[PDB]
């Protein structure tokens, strides 16, 4: 009902090695041609990502700023206000920057901001004025 | 098997159903109640054991029907029919037995039995012992046929049949208690050497023995589960099947090979997509650095767009070198999975030369064992005689098989050197014309009621015709002639004045440094007493090294054995002795195989009689008067010794039944 095991024998395949005199020759050859072209397309990309390695020599690390370890906040310094109203300039509602911008405020408050503060920073305009970009 | 169960399995018959033949001479027995069946069974396995248990004495009827017991000994008519029908078909009292009875003093019938190989030979004692008259006409200078024996002085060596192939089932057992062969068992070790001089490792050895094996199943997946019996209008052989099989695998390789590599790329591109990312990121963290450290250049205390300024910069900045931070622990594991896969890489090929020439020479053995290269033996049908294979060890014969037909041969009358040329069949009789194969001047004539043609399937397979049928044989049986195979086989045997091999090892191989040459001094046998190696050419090479001197062919017989054992242990060889079975014109080749686009029907076509026409227009239908035995005409065991021993047997019967009537049918 089935092959012995490791042997490989489909209906397909013996008519395509049996379709004439050279077939299985011929059949052979496709494929080892097609196994040259895979093989030096190979060296070929191993060795522009070899280029691509190179151009990263260093990494990111003389470029990297310390971590400011800084305890948060509850109250809103005027200055904490104004830093606000520009992260939502420039980030629109992405709460986790704009967190990270004022530094010591935590994501709800950066939410609770934008209700308690609504109107008198004007808020929906400035969101409306980050959507045109 | 045991009891009088193993009576019918060392007769060849099942102990528990009646057989075909049976059918025919006891119909009443078989349309019969179940039980009665059983009674006969019963009988015929007792009397098979009786026959059996002692063959050195005839089994008489009356000595039958002492030794069984009530019930089945009170019946004494089916007694009577059982033993003559066992009589009669040589499932008894064949062979060399002492006769209780002594013979008729007068015979019934002449019979002509052309050639007295084995299969001659057990016919016509059979014949003579059921009251004919029997004369043998036989071309050579000897009995025997294919079973030929060299001697000279105590050294000997046969040069034709060697092998009992097993005693569970076989008739020559039965021969074997009768005459005193030394039946020697065949230790199936069998060390290969290839053609440097140097044994094959056991690594090796087994690895290319398990594909060959392997490779022949996956033919007979092919024949049976594919239907692949037929490229081009043409029937398909065992050495196609064995290419297109051998081909799948090498291009499976490369299959796997191209999957493999495949994956590398699919991989080395993830890598370019990814290595591109962190190029034009870190182009990107390296001009937002800048920026950064000019914002934080301007002194503070800053305006509040100013403080935004840096602050900003420093939040994009650290996200930045968080992507790029991410895309370097997705770079390492890219990194690893191309030392994991270009690490386990497949197999590089399926067999390498050196590989192939060892299955090369697992496929000389399958050449020899069949008499001819495979790209002849049919792919549907070369094993359909597997099944019927004799129990336990193979052996030989170490006195020389010769003794077996020489030992046959007592006691009939045998014309040696007494070559047929014509055979004459008509409604009334027959007659057979033979020469003098010294003078062929001196011609015979020789009247018969039938003649038994023994002849090989090579002589009638000659043309032009070494035997003339008269009127020629019908249609029917000359295309089974052209479609059997008649394949080839020699043996150069090789005499020495020192055991210089591995006592220990009947048989041991030589690897041919090329396919074409795999058959040719492919193996080596130790089987006797005395210094005697003997040599096989086996496929294409048995026809081709005819052509070859003896002293050529022993030369290279010594050149690969001074490779196996070193240029100084092989002493030149006393006598050598070079078989050219195809060329013998008694023989024509070794034995027969099932050629491609014949069939097992063929072997049954080869064994019916031939009965002639009427010679009065408008007489009654005649009686049959050609009849055929030999290895060529037994279906279940051609190619053998016991297979044309027991057609002899069957014909025997066959004769009898129609000159001496079959009274045991009623
Ligand atoms: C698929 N096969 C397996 O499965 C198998 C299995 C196990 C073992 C074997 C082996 C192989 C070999 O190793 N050995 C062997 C070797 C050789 C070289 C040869 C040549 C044969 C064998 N035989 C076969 C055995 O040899 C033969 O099949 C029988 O001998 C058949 O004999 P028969 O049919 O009677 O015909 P003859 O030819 O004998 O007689 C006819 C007479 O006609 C005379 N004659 C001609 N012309 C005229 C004329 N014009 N006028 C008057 N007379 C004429 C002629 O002179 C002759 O006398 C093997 N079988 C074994 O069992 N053991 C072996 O050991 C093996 C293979
Ligand atoms: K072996």
């Amino acid at each position: 009902r089935k092959p012995p095991k490791g042997m490989f024998l489909s209906q397909e395949d013996v008519e395509a090695v049996s379709a004439n005199a050279t077939a299985a020759t011929t059949v052979l050859r496709q494929l080892d041609m097609e196994l040259v072209s895979v093989k030096r397309q190979i060296q070929n990309i191993k060795q522009t990502n070899s280029a691509l390695k190179e151009k990263l020599d260093g990494g990111i690390e003389p470029y990297r700023l310390p971590e400011v370890i800084q305890k948060c906040n509850a109250r809103w310094t005027t200055e904490e206000q104004l830093l606000a109203v520009q992260a939502i300039r420039k980030y629109g509602r992405d709460f986790q920057a704009i967190s990270d911008v004022i530094g010591n405020k935590s994501v709800v408050q950066v939410k609770n901001f934008f209700v308690n503060y609504r109107r008198r920073f004007n808020i929906d305009e400035v969101l409306q004025e980050w959507e045109a970009e | 098997p045991s009891g009088v169960e193993g009576a019918a399995f060392q007769s060849r018959l099942p102990h528990d159903r009646m057989t075909s033949q049976e059918a025919a001479c006891f119909p009443d027995i078989i349309s019969g109640p179940q039980q009665t069946q059983k009674v006969f069974l019963f009988i015929r396995n007792r009397t098979l054991q009786l026959w059996l248990d002692n063959p050195k004495i005839q089994l008489t009827f009356e000595a039958t029907l002492q030794q069984l017991e009530a019930p089945y000994n009170s019946d004494t008519v089916l007694v009577h029919r059982v033993h003559s029908y066992l009589e009669r078909h040589g499932l008894i009292n064949f062979g060399i037995y002492k006769r209780i009875k002594p013979l008729p003093t007068k015979k019934t019938g002449k019979v002509i039995i052309i050639g007295s190989g084995v299969s001659g030979l057990a016919a016509a004692r059979q014949l003579q012992s059921f009251g004919m008259d029997v004369t043998l006409l036989e071309a050579r200078d000897r009995v025997g046929g294919r079973v030929a024996t060299f001697r000279k002085g105590n050294y000997v060596a046969d040069l034709g049949a060697m092998v009992v192939t097993g005693l569970g089932g076989n008739p020559m057992a039965v021969v074997s208690k009768q005459v005193n062969m030394e039946l020697a068992k065949i230790k199936q070790k069998c060390p290969l050497y290839e053609a440097n001089g140097q044994a094959v490792p056991k690594e090796k050895d087994e690895m290319v023995e398990q594909e060959f094996n392997r490779l022949l199943e996956a033919t007979s997946y092919l024949s049976h589960q594919l239907d692949f019996n037929v490229l081009n209008n043409k029937p398909v052989s065992l050495g196609q099947a064995l290419e297109v099989v051998i081909q799948l695998q090498e291009k499976h390789v490369k299959d796997e090979q191209i999957e493999h590599w495949k994956k590398i790329v699919k991989t080395q591109e993830e890598l370019k997509e990814l290595l591109n990312k962190m190029v034009n990121l870190k182009e990107k963290i390296k001009e937002l650095h800048q920026q950064y450290k000019e914002a934080s250049e301007v002194k503070p205390p800053r305006d509040i767009t100013a403080e935004f300024l840096v602050k900003s910069k420093h939040r994009d900045l650290t996200a930045l070198c968080k992507e790029y931070d991410e895309l370097a622990e997705t770079q390492g594991k890219l990194e690893e999975k191309l030392q994991e896969l270009e690490a386990n890489p497949p197999s590089d090929v399926y067999l390498s030369s050196r590989d192939r020439q060892i299955l090369d020479w697992h496929f000389a053995n399958l050449e020899f064992a069949n008499a001819t290269p495979l790209s002849t033996l049919s792919l549907k049908h070369w094993d359909q005689d597997d099944d019927f294979e004799f129990t336990g060890s193979h052996l030989t014969v170490r006195n020389g098989y010769s003794c077996v037909p020489v030992a046959l041969a007592e006691g009939l009358d045998i014309k040696l050197n007494t070559a047929v040329r014509q055979v004459r069949y008509t409604a009334s009789g027959c007659e057979v014309i033979a020469v003098n194969t010294r003078s062929t001047s001196q011609t015979f004539i020789y009247k018969c009621d039938a003649v038994l043609c023994t002849l090989p399937l090579g002589v009638l397979k000659q043309q032009p015709p070494a035997v003339q049928f008269v009127p020629p044989l019908p249609e029917w049986k000359t295309s089974a002639v052209q479609r059997m195979g008649f394949g080839n086989l020699n043996k150069v045997v090789l005499c020495f004045d020192r055991v210089f091999w591995d006592p220990s090892v009947n048989l041991f191989g030589h690897v041919g440094s090329t396919t074409a040459s795999r058959g040719e001094l492919f193996l080596f046998w130790n089987l006797y007493k005395a210094p005697i190696l003997l040599a096989l050419v086996a496929g294409e090479a048995a026809g081709i090294m005819e052509n070859i001197s003896d002293d050529v062919i022993v030369g290279r017989c010594l050149a690969i054995l001074k490779g196996i054992f070193g240029s100084s242990a092989v002493p030149q060889p006393k006598e050598t002795v070079v078989s050219r079975w195809r060329a013998d014109p008694w023989a024509r080749g070794s034995y027969s195989y099932v050629a491609a686009g014949s069939s097992g029907n063929d072997y049954d076509l080869m064994a019916q009689p031939i009965t002639p026409g009427p010679s009065i227009p408008g007489a009654p239908q005649p009686i049959p008067r050609l009849f055929f035995a030999g290895e060529h005409t037994i279906r279940n065991y051609p190619a053998t010794v016991h297979g044309a021993l027991l057609s002899g047997l069957r014909e025997a019967g066959r004769i009898a039944d129609q000159f001496l009537g079959a009274m045991y049918t009623l």
